[PDB]
């Protein structure tokens, strides 16, 4: 039952850094790794995440991995610092520059076989693993990169452990660098055949709740990779805590996926609005499912209603009864049933488990994949597109040395990712 | 006379924690085991302390480690709370294969230390779900070996049922037909229950805002209790589970009854109300008061079962079933010219501390094999096809080592099935 | 020799609000169910309760919703209170078509679980409106089912009758005159009451200076019971309600008895009075008594029922009998020699506790099938020619899919209906 | 059961908000939205208005939407700015100028989207809406623009829901644009098409009331606003209290509309004076009847006995006997039957309930059909052929693209009301 979690890059060191803040804010944990918690199911599946130390502390099941030293530092230097073992901080000195060369192929290649090795200890150390989750970038060096690598030697050794992760998605508003799309190209290419899912999460869309929801003035990372640390930690709610329904990520997995080759998912969260007004606020089941449905508050910059449902999941903390939920998301299909693809009856599945948020008396987490999420893709594979053929920045990875058939055939298999969610569509 | 109950999957485990705190509430069981009076589902310790002749499976540890945690944990004994590391995934072939495979001869061999303790075991009674995975396909590869070494022992299987409403896997058509088969060729009798329907009548006749599954287990679980607590406590007319199988199958095929129950009355509406014989009997020939979503009314009866609890005279119920004769709309089959079965306790219905259901001085159980049951049968044959059609996360039980052919088969045997319905309904 | 009460409506539903009450007042029934001693119209649990017979419908939460708030919402059973969402905006078509009619079946099916209850029923009782929508639309679609499965049971049927002045509905002609024709196909006797002729009695009789509809209930109230419950109870010479079809209606369609009745006096004017079999009955002839607006001299008379409760012996009837031959003015038609029916209970008199009228020692309820109800038909045929003629209002039905042609047919069956009492008035 | 109301422009804002506040007295609610009644009824049917939120707290069912922030902050500031929640405050930024092309054509319309998407919210949170409720302006921008752009989009996703509106009209005494009676006749166009009602009150007969029923000196928009509410909180005091007669605005509906295009209504009240006279009175219903008949007590700016009823509809609160309403309803017409239309034998409707209005031990509503009232459409098409004939002004309306024959026709459609009027009157 557990799972080993690895953060590459600035991106998966801080959204990972709010995630294990969370995680030891679940079962009780304190900044130095002590339990002082409120429940003995705080400690009864403890070990998904944690190793116990002498004297009932606890370490986190993870390694942070990156090529430079500052980003791994700043993390130490914060609570849950204290948490993490010497042992799991894997990194070199000098970053990749948002090459996917160097990162996957070169220097970060380098880093990744002492990685692994520490990943086979943690994975020996465990009874049985449950999987891997890994958070990443799509557009940067190590994030996209190097930690590509790692997921196809962590797959090469586990084959039927469930490999998932979670990625930050470019976008027009939010590009940093021009080879960006090179980068997710790339690392996408190398995802659709080495992962079992991964979750879709785009900074713009992320804004846009942060203000239109959350009525911040200044959205900050701290709290974006909030938002989806929430999310991170609602998929495996049920599994350390006791529920009713589909505890299990590989089950999740089984009604997720209808085609090997898309897994890509859109994830969401209710509730999710700002205190004003919370007082007016009244959480029944139908009000997490209006919200849940509603592609505002999707963490992917993604309109579901734009394309068609292939799966929804949704995932449910706290006490709610049966009918409740399975009636009220029967009707999101029933109302909405134009937005469902017609080849899964019943294309809702539920989750629910008996143990609420911390601050909330009861939550849920969507999970969608729709074909919608092709347009994420044609924002990626068209700005590529566009710098491949004049070879703007080429050399840059030539120098590493990457082929432009590389690059032509990870484009390709972009390509074809959009034409079977077409044919999926309809 | 005795027997033994198997719960397997969360779906069989939860079900079976209310019916083992139903069998404590009848013969006022402690927790602990202590019990100071049930020899059919006990077996006794020199301390006084009585065991559940049961055995709990889950390939996942947490719904175990519920029970585990439970009040009840003291009553069962560890043997019989067995786990695995790891769920099915919704899956047939982990749950019949893959992963039960490596649990099954454990189960087994606890399964037969109770058979061994019990003197004159009559048989058993097996609690899953059609659409898991531990329930569903461990539950077959299961059945095929108990049918190897008990054989001819009662094989009473309680599935539940997936609604369209509740659905929780996507492959669920998938899981539940090739369970089905397997079902059709090693149960004696199959009882498929629909959640949805259920919650229907806890919403009207119950009253009940929200329905969850704690409730709903309740109420099956005194249905279960009324046909063998009832049966193991002697009363007037007392039928065997051999004699189920006699009146209720007429041809080795047809082991499909289905389940109604009243009085289902919440308390609050039971005040004022009193029930006859004849007039529980009218609420059990209602398709509202029906435990599975299907309509009565549009299918034939072959057979059908009447059980009572408390306070009944055989007198009112011959009253009682000439205005079903007179009365209904029971269309019975040419084949079976009168086929009303009749078994009478005097035990009377046990009330649940906390519950949801009122206080009732008689209660009846009916079991009937009708014609209509091929309804929830075509339903779910079309949910395969489309699936099937596309071939939609066909991988993940192919992927697993299942063969094409074998989904097309277990789909094909369900049709199969229905067509006998067909024509065991068509007067001849 | 049971009944069943149906109120349909706020009309139907408040005046049954008085009408139970006196029921319990009769008996001695507490709000509770509690009674300690009625079976006609009660039925009894075990608990000791007793429950009325009894069937409330509106299509509008809202006056269900006050019974269900009254004392008296523990002696009803909640499934005998069924109410819809939204009024027919008193329209006939919403009543007996677009909303009523998914309602209905829930109401018909608690009619037959009643009827089951009952082991010999009479027959049942209905209260409404003419001019309202549940109390005139659904009603019509009402009895349109209740003719087909009870067929023969007695049909009997109360009805308000609009007056000039409460008016309501401007739509209340069309609304009154499709019902009306619906009551001809179906019921066996329809007596309607106009609450302008009531007030009338209420300012002068009982000195009433503001009379409402609560005042105006209790003494149809008492009406409705004297002669029910006074055909249950027994006394010198019963007359069942089948014998009142037998002699009330002399063809097929001439099912329309108006009621008069008396003492309807004070507390304070009757002091002093004392009125004999005889003198009470003079009452019951005198026009300014009559509970409808019309004639009663005008037309002829057909048939003529007098019940009496309390102190009444036969010959003092007979005495009464010749005085009102005598006396009057009472031109019977030569269709019909003589056609006094009486029937005579012991029953005394019942008084409401804070009640409008006087405490009487004996009763007389006046029924009769007279020529000057055609006088009120008139009133009515000339309102919707009216409104027919502009073809005011008109969309509100026929945007519900009514037919023109619908409206035209119902008003020539009336017309149709005041002809053959003309007819039968006719001497031969 | 459930009505959603929605006010529109500032006549919208302020009148709603004293309508709001009158609605929380009628059920016991304060400013927070805490429920502290007297009365178990105030709860019975609190739904029509509100939702139960967290708390026992109570949120009206209702939008406030226009295109000017301070307006809709200027309430929102007020008591009951605090009941209302922020998902219901829809607002642009810059007005419309009185243009109902800005407002209808343009600018407005880019709200009604967000705010029909809020209403939809409404609407599917009630169990069983009844009805909506407008309140809005005739000669506005966005109140008769904005307003009747929303009407025609509700009313089409809700064919059988009662479409009410109350709104104020024109005077030549008051009014304040040029541009106005062609902002009325466009809205009227409108509105006679797409609702089922509409209440017809002029600030001229107001400030009468106010000055001579009321005797003050110095009326203002906070009592005239007053007076309004009071009519608008009579017409569902049955719907929401038990009582006997005619609860439901259907009802009323199918007994005041004897053709489909007449449905422009004529409110009143009583009691109606001021103070100093009320020692001397002694309410009785012919005292009530005798107010609610009299023209000076009319809040629309039009004397009934100048025309002829078609319809007359009185609503009573309080302890009334039925006698004495029905005897003393049917006197009126049989006093002054020289002004009823002859077609309807009993014009006279009504409809009591059992509750009273703080502060009264009863009171009356009236609600008149009567053809007098195209003497107020005759002001409106007069002024307007007069400025149509010239274009004077026309250019600001043909710069948002508006066509003459757009408002040749409206002013067509208004000629049919009129002379329809003139068909029944006799
Ligand atoms: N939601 C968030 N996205 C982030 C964050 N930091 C970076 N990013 C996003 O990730 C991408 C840039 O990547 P990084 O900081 O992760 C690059 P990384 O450090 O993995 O590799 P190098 O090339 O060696 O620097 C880009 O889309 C940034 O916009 C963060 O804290 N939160
Ligand atoms: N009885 C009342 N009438 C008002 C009030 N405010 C305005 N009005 C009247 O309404 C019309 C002017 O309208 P508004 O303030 O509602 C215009 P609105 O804000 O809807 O739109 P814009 O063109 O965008 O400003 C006019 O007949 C005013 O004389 C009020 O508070 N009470
Ligand atoms: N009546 C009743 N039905 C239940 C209960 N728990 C689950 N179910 C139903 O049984 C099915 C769920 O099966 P799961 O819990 O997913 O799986 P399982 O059969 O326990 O085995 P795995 O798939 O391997 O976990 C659904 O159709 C549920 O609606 C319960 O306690 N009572
Ligand atoms: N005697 C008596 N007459 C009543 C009573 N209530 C209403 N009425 C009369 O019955 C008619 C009113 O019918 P409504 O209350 O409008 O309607 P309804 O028949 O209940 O059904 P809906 O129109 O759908 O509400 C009028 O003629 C009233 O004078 C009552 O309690 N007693
Ligand atoms: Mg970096
Ligand atoms: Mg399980
Ligand atoms: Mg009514
Ligand atoms: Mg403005």
């Amino acid at each position: 039952r557990e799972i080993v979690h690895i953060q590459a890059g600035q991106c998966g060191n801080q959204i990972g850094a709010k995630f294990w803040e969370v995680i030891s804010d679940e079962h009780g944990i304190d900044p130095t790794g002590s339990y002082h918690g409120d429940s003995d199911l705080q400690l009864e599946r403890i070990n998904v995440y944690y190793n116990e130390a002498a004297g009932n502390k606890y370490v986190p099941r993870a390694i942070l991995v990156d090529l430079e030293p500052g980003t791994m530092d700043s993390v130490r230097s914060g609570p849950f610092g204290q948490i993490f073992r010497p042992d799991n901080f894997v990194f070199g000195q000098s970053g990749a520059g948002n090459n996917w060369a160097k990162g996957h192929y070169t220097e970060g290649a380098e880093l990744v076989d002492s990685v692994l090795d520490v990943v086979r200890k943690e994975s020996e150390s465990c009874d049985c693993l449950q999987g891997f989750q890994l958070t990443h970038s799509l557009g940067g060096g190590t994030g996209s990169g190097m930690g590509t690598l790692l997921i196809s030697k962590i797959r090469e050794e586990y084959p039927d452990r469930i490999m998932n992760t979670f990625s930050v998605v470019p976008s027009p508003k939010v590009s940093d660098t021009v080879v960006e799309p090179y980068n997710a190209t790339l690392s996408v290419h190398q995802l659709v055949e080495n992962t079992d899912e991964t979750y879709c999460i785009d900074n713009e869309a992320l804004y846009d709740i942060c203000f239109r929801t959350l009525k911040l003035t200044t959205p900050t990372y701290g709290d974006l990779n909030h938002l989806v640390s929430a999310t991170m930690s609602g998929v495996t709610t049920c599994l350390r805590f006791p529920g009713q329904l589909n505890a299990d990520l590989r089950k999740l997995a089984v009604n997720m996926v209808p085609f090997p080759r898309l897994h890509f998912f859109m994830p969401g969260f209710a509730p999710l609005t700002s205190r004003g007004s919370q007082q007016y606020r009244a959480l029944t089941v139908p009000e997490l499912t209006q919200q849940m449905f509603d592609a505002k508050n999707m963490m992917a910059a993604c309109d579901p209603r734009h394309g068609r449902y292939l799966t929804v999941a949704a995932v449910f903390r706290g006490r709610m009864s049966m009918k409740e939920v399975d009636e009220q998301m029967l009707n999101v299909q029933n109302k909405n049933s134009s937005y469902f693809v017609e080849w899964i009856p019943n294309n809702v599945k539920t989750a629910v488990c008996d143990i609420p948020p911390r601050g909330l008396k009861m939550s849920a987490t969507f999970i969608g994949n729709s074909t919608a999420i092709q347009e994420l893709f044609k924002r990626i594979s068209e700005q590529f597109t566009a710098m491949f053929r004049r070879k703007a920045f080429l050399h840059w990875y030539t120098g590493e040395g990457m082929d432009e058939m590389e690059f032509t055939e990870a484009e390709s298999n972009m390509n074809d990712l959009v034409s079977e969610y077409q044919q999926y569509q309809d | 006379r005795e027997c033994i109950s198997i719960h397997v999957g969360q779906a069989g485990v939860q079900i079976g924690n209310a019916c083992w705190e139903l069998y404590c509430l009848e013969h006022g069981i402690q927790p602990d085991g202590q019990m100071p009076s049930f020899n059919t589902f006990f077996s006794e310790t020199g301390a006084g302390k009585h065991v559940p002749r049961a055995v709990f499976v889950d390939l996942e540890p947490t719904v175990i480690d519920e029970v585990r945690t439970g009040t009840y944990r003291q009553l069962f004994h560890p043997e019989q709370l067995i786990t695995g590391k790891e769920d099915a995934a919704n899956n047939y072939a982990r749950g019949h294969y893959t992963i039960g495979k490596e649990i099954i001869d454990l189960v087994l061999d606890r399964i037969r230390k109770l058979a061994d303790q019990c003197t004159g075991l009559q048989g058993f009674s097996v609690f899953h779900s059609f659409g898991g995975g531990t329930g569903s396909g461990f539950t077959s590869l299961l059945m095929e070996r108990l049918s190897v070494d008990y054989g001819k022992k009662s094989k009473l299987e309680f599935s539940i049922y997936p609604a369209p409403q509740v659905s929780t896997a996507v492959v669920e058509p998938y899981n539940s037909i090739l369970t089905t088969h397997t079902t059709l060729e090693h149960s004696d009798c199959a009882f498929m229950v629909d959640n949805e329907a259920i919650y229907d009548i806890c919403r009207r006749n119950l009253d009940i805002e929200r329905p969850t599954y704690t409730n709903l287990n309740r109420l099956i679980g005194q249905i279960v209790s009324s046909i063998t607590a009832s049966l193991r406590f002697d009363g007037a007319l007392n039928v065997d589970l051999t004699e189920f199988q006699t009146n209720l199958v007429p041809y080795p095929r047809g082991h499909f009854p289905l389940a109604t129950y009243a009085p289902v009355i919440s308390a609050e509406k039971a005040y004022h109300e009193q029930l006859s014989v004849a007039e529980i009997t009218n609420a059990c020939f209602e398709p509202a008061n029906q435990m599975v979503k299907c309509d009565p009314r549009h299918g034939k009866y072959m057979a059908c079962c009447l059980l009572y609890r408390g306070d009944v005279v055989p007198k009112d119920v011959n009253a009682a079933i000439a205005t079903i004769k007179t009365k209904r709309t029971i269309q019975f089959v040419d084949w079976c010219p009168t086929g009303f079965k009749v078994g009478i306790n005097y035990e009377p219905p046990t009330v649940v501390p906390g519950g949801d259901l009122a206080k009732v001085q008689r209660a009846v159980c009916m079991l009937s094999n009708t014609t209509a049951i091929a309804e929830a049968w075509a339903r779910l044959d079309h949910k395969f096809d489309l699936m099937y059609a596309k071939r939609a996360f066909v991988h993940w039980y192919v992927g697993e080592g299942m063969e094409e052919g074998e989904f097309s088969e277990a789909r094909e045997d369900m049709a199969a099935l229905e067509k006998d319905y067909e024509e065991v309904g068509v007067d001849s």
